[PDB]
């Protein structure tokens, strides 16, 4: 008769196995599934990111962002409104884990991780990014340029760019001028000699590489 | 106050089983995951497994896998641990330690049991025969000489010197006890005094055997 | 998988100094490692933890620092209580690797062992069996050793020590060597003597008695 | 508050008629009928046909909130039907009558609607079925299983065409269904093709059924 | 604990008529309603009440579906809130009535139900359903209406060619056209204009309209 | 368990620091952050109402003062449906805290307060004010005008005045013929020639003086 | 019915700490904040802080932080304070009080417990040293004169006098104590008896000082 | 931080009057105030909270008025359990300061004091130490005065009163004065006497002693 609201919880009701559990984000009238890394640095991640296959395209519109979309098994995207409710209510750390197609791992975390931190309305704030202290794990700091932009798609263009950024990046994402991190850009499998719509890491690998996996995980405080 | 409370020493032979309880008490037994770990004497500690209570989730260590089963019984706030085929090196100190939670890795333990030494070994219980080591005039170096006791031959360990039914401390040195070839345990015990004072004074080393219930005093002149 | 090697293996220092332990790694460990402080016929309490964290409660004085394949433990100003053995675990991955061990003494003022010999008592050598005994009493360092000639003779893998903890009030160590013979062997010989060399004497002492002197 | 049917029967009621549950939550519920008689009962149905009155070639946006009686023929909507499946584990039985006074039914010990996905709308309300016990019909569901919930409004079938169009009605179609419970009540045999209440596995493409009922229950 | 009806309220321990809470969808947010606990045993609540001609009732279709009005004065408790209470339990109804000559008039139904057993009151239009009839001052209007859905001037589900809610300056479950318009204009008496006002066709005919109106509600 | 849905179920939580805290008005599906007021005159405020920095312009829409926007650790306003559910289900009091440029406090409370009483449905009634019994502080009572008025946009005229009296203060407010106190005025920042724009307090410092900070708060009963 | 159990008393030497329990009963303890108060003899109380059991939450007085620290143990349902290092004018009686709720200020106390006198000083436990105050035909006054006992130089509180066992309770007048220079207590006994009954009745004060286990019994004469 | 300062220090009356006790701020504490009443040896009991609102079970005569700086606190009628002392908190700000407290007594016919002196007893004189004694016997009103003085000469700084709480019977104080002296101080000066200053007579009142005389 007691629900977990986020990942950590499930790690204190006594699981420990990465996989598929039922997390109660809204309340308890409904669940949304997720898929958590119980083993990566201790476990305890719940994660709203998840691509490796690239058979789900991630070019999607501002609603299907918003109310999220995909599969807990394999690639999916939790749903903004639901990343703005864990993060509203506890204090979150971020952790991304990148892959390229050369047998590669990188990563990088930040301390503080909110969306539309203390807003009193989500749609009205945009669903503001907000990522503070980052340490370094194998790929650089791409996120910290992007701290404070508003989520941006091609329906809704939020980005400091007089064209649409997530028009011409080819996926969605908190913009300004333009990316240093497309984590939602299109699946390309590799190398691409054009300018910067795939999934690509900026400090890592460039504008001209496109990832093979990428998940974005998060761990209470 | 937030205790384990570990079961009493064992003392088992080669193939057998033992199985060490480990009871709970000042926090809910249901929200802490608890380990199991084992110190052998002056060597290198070594985790055996972990068990969540509430849950019923166990991760063993690879090696321990097949020999090693942990459950726990919910009413009475007991954790129990039980070592299947015993070997003669198993000989150590089981502990039993709660993992606290901290928001990340986690995984480090913050409270402790207090040990339960279990002993593996095919010698029977035996009692000790206890050997004067007089003083003499060539052992005495000025007006201080030395005067002992050997407590030879017993099995299981512990045995309890004192002098003169513990009137006499100043200068005590009760050795810890060797693990002969034989599998008997043997240990010396003692004590300089002053060459001046043997004549008057009398030393009565008095040896507690309470495996075999024996109850030794012995004069030395 | 991810051994665990602490340096130094024994340590002595004195009140009030600073000392650092350490804790290496064999594989690449992360930033993720923690200490824990065992006292003698104790559980092991935690100290620091994720590599430079230390828990509530713990005195300011310890402090940690370190990541990847080396760890550093580190204290300002020892303190009576500081005196203990030291563990280092693994922490990050789920094998769980635990540290080798540190002993943290204290250290005085050198000083000489006063040795006594004892022969066997009349009681054993009804029984069968001789033990022959060497007592190095109230002496620093730790370090010593013992070596038993019959009839001018070296003996090995017949002679047994025991070395008791550093002591309270004046901090000195104390061994005892027992040397184990038969009854028939230990009359084919005469002269027992247990020879000790220690840091605190130029030239080996020799403590020695006769069999049947009486 | 009761969420499905089975927790109405540890509130303590056990007549077979027409019920509220809260799937969604304690803020609005959905009427039901349970049949608290079949093999010890604690069934919710989501389904329901016998007098043909009302017509199931309906639209994605009746599917999805639902349409109909409780009392009568009804369909309970996908949505509601998610919000169960979602939470807990079922257990699915089909229960089918024709015209000359037979019955038969086929049980499923999973059943699933768009399971563990994080919105049931972006995947179509995939249909999920597992292990198969045989009753009097045979096993046309298992065909079905992965697909996705196709209406004339919104077309998921792998087909070229628009199956849900050219059978009359609504289902998770594949290249085209062997099981088409919401197709147009032809009352009998009919010459068009796979177009009634078909189960194909039992009475053929060529015959619509009289009643048709689909039950779930608690794991 | 919540009361969801006002019956509760009366086990609540409250029996003074007046504005009370009840929580017909959840716990989460109640709505304000009138009972009549003093009329005929008490336990009324209230989804309907005219006086003072003031409030318009010639609103949408949405208006009428979400509710509209002070449950001090006028007001109309709305579409979905009633189908909540008849969906979870079986519900009495008892209309009261007052002309411009001191005279009073009611209408009690046994049955009384919005769209019973409907998994979506939308896409059944929320049918009114009423069962025996037992007779106070007025006559029997409502039975000619039991079946039928609720039509504005937005919504036309009226069986007639033309909008019978926009012909009679109301909202109702309207059939050829209604015996009952307790919607209607208020035109304070009577009026030449043709079954448009607030009108109760079997106790003051189609040519005039009441004073006062309310529709109550109970338990079974 | 119960979810706490004003402030002063927070001060029975255990919590009196002031700052930002969730509160469930609606239900426990979504929470809604807020400034809570643990301090003044014994704390349990509800803020619903916030300026100083002159940072968000409260010249809004309809729309965005039904929804809520803002920051609840700076400047933000509530929205008028979470107002609602509040006073809907909770009897309240009303104190709005007041500061000029010259470092003077003021202020003033109403004994109730309510947004849109027994009506069925807020939207219809134009989510009409009702404030009560007045305690005099600093200020004098500029609300007793405003009770009984819909609330007003220059999206949504509501106001008694053939104009848009919205419109014509640079504000939105629950307007009459025109405001005594037009708290979301134009941060015009000190005195100011143009009439009646400003955030302006009639009884204070008139119609041509613009407040530095504002605040209106809300307690149980 | 509501009350509030606080810990027997403790004597603390300067420098050291003491640690005072106080156990809620007939109201749910988690729901109310919990303040505590002290009380000097014959001074102004003052007010050492504030703490809520459910959330942990403490509010000091800025003058006692970082030596006073609160606690609670929701299971016993336990307030605790202790007070670090003490202090010779620590000296006084230290209360545990509950916070009404009261949908405004609050932050009134409607329920107490019930003292725990804390003494702080560097004497060391001991007995009294009894000594007759004898009546005299130059302290007689008409028919009635007084006669008592000098109850000198013990520690700490309290001693308990009585005039023939307890038999005799009329006329008597057992001061308050006083603290003397030496960090020692000393009070005195009186009673009024007639002087003519001088000569018959025999008067004795029984003197029993607990906490150093001294029972004494002293007989006065003229 | 927000003194309060109770007055009067001491106020007597008897049953049935109207008592006004007044509570005074250092600075402005708004409509917020709190009022105890502590029996002797209990914990304090609230009566008034918020300046004026009164506590349940409170009887009807207590009220209390006041805002800003100053407060009151006044009873209609007194009864017997109303005889107390009585406190007032600051409760507005969160320093949380309390007042001075006031003691509320019955107010008796006037009744002067019984003097007697003690003088050392032998067992005193013998340890080194002797200690005077003076007391006042059942009096009233508890204002008074002791001086002592040894050869005719005032003394200060070595004696101390003590004062009995009012009798339940008859409602009267005593009060006891006691000087010590070590023993040679004792002996060198010969006239020992305290002097009782009190309203109820017209010059101070004397009783003295020689060493020696009984
Ligand atoms: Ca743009
Ligand atoms: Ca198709
Ligand atoms: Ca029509
Ligand atoms: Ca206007």
């Amino acid at each position: 008769l007691q629900q977990p609201l986020d990942c950590d919880d499930i790690y204190a009701q006594g699981y420990q196995s990465d996989g598929v559990y039922l997390i109660y984000p809204s309340g308890p009238s409904v669940p949304v599934p997720v898929f958590c890394d119980m083993t990566t640095e201790g476990g305890k991640w719940t994660v709203f990111q998840k691509r490796f296959n690239g058979s789900v395209s991630f070019f999607r519109g501002w609603n299907d962002y918003k109310l999220g979309f995909g599969r807990a098994d394999g690639e999916y995207w939790l749903g903004l409104q639901n990343m703005h409710l864990l993060t509203l209510k506890q204090k979150y750390e971020l952790r991304v884990d990148l892959e390229d197609f050369e047998n590669n791992t990188a990563y990088a975390k930040y301390a503080d991780f909110s969306i539309s931190p203390n807003a009193v309305s989500a749609e009205e704030d945009g669903y503001t990014l907000f990522v503070a202290g980052f340490e370094d794990g194998g790929a650089g700091d791409s996120l910290s340029y992007h701290s404070g932009q508003k989520f941006s798609t091609f329906d809704r263009d939020q980005d400091l760019f007089v064209q649409n950024c997530a028009a011409l990046s080819s996926g969605a994402f908190w913009f300004r001028s333009c990316h240093f991190a497309n984590l939602n850009g299109f699946y390309l499998g590799g190398s691409h000699l054009s300018y910067a719509n795939g999934i690509n890491w900026a400090q890592w690998k460039g504008f001209y590489y496109s990832l093979k996996r990428t998940e974005m995980k998060i761990r209470r405080a | 106050q937030m205790q384990l409370v570990q079961s009493g020493p064992e003392v088992k032979k080669p193939g057998t089983s033992v199985k060490v309880s480990c009871k709970a008490s000042g926090f809910t037994f249901t929200s802490y995951w608890m380990h199991w770990v084992r110190q052998a004497r002056g060597q290198r500690l070594e985790w055996i497994g972990v068990i969540h209570p509430n849950s019923g989730n166990t991760k063993y260590n690879e090696k321990f896998r097949s020999r090693v089963t942990m459950t726990t019984d919910t009413s009475t706030s007991t954790a129990y641990m039980e070592l299947r085929s015993l070997r003669s090196d198993d000989t150590a100190v089981y502990y039993c330690a709660r993992e606290m939670w901290n928001y990340g890795n986690s995984w480090y333990f913050d409270v402790w049991g207090q040990g339960t030494t279990v002993t593996v070994s095919s010698a029977s219980t035996k009692g000790p025969s206890v050997f004067p080591l007089a003083p003499s005039s060539k052992s005495t170096s000025g007006g201080t000489a030395a005067l002992g006791c050997l407590v030879k031959d017993y099995f299981p360990e512990p045995v309890t010197v004192s002098w003169n039914s513990g009137a006499l401390t100043s200068g005590v040195h009760t050795f810890p006890a060797v693990l002969q070839s034989s599998g008997l345990y043997s240990l010396s015990s003692v004590v300089t005094v002053p060459s001046s004072s043997l004549g008057t004074q009398t030393y009565i080393c008095n040896v507690n055997h309470k495996p075999s219930n024996t109850k030794v005093d012995k004069k030395v002149e | 998988d991810i051994q665990m090697t602490q340096s130094p293996s024994s340590l002595s220092a004195s009140v009030g100094d600073r000392v650092t332990i350490t804790c290496r790694a064999s594989k690449s460990i992360s930033k993720y490692l923690a200490w824990y402080q065992q006292k003698p016929g104790k559980a092991p309490e935690l100290l620091i933890y994720s590599g430079s964290t230390l828990q509530s409660g713990i005195p300011a004085r310890f402090s940690g620092s370190g990541s990847g394949t080396e760890f550093t433990l580190t204290i300002s100003s020892l303190q009576s209580e500081d005196f203990a053995v030291y563990y280092c675990q693994q922490h990050n991955e789920y094998p769980f690797t635990f540290g080798q061990g540190t002993k943290l003494e204290i250290k005085r003022t050198v000083a000489a062992p006063s040795v006594f010999i004892f022969p066997p008592s009349d009681e054993q050598l009804k029984s069968g069996t001789a033990s022959v005994v060497c007592l190095l009493n109230n002496f620093y360092p730790r370090e010593a050793k013992v070596q038993w000639k019959v009839d001018n003779a070296l003996q090995s893998g017949n002679s047994q020590e025991s070395v008791t903890e550093q002591d309270s009030k004046d901090s000195t160590y104390s061994l005892s060597s027992t040397l184990t013979l038969s009854k028939a062997d230990y009359e084919k010989h005469k002269v027992y003597a247990c020879e000790v060399t220690h840091q605190g004497l130029s030239s080996p002492v020799t403590k020695s008695f006769n069999r049947g002197e009486c």
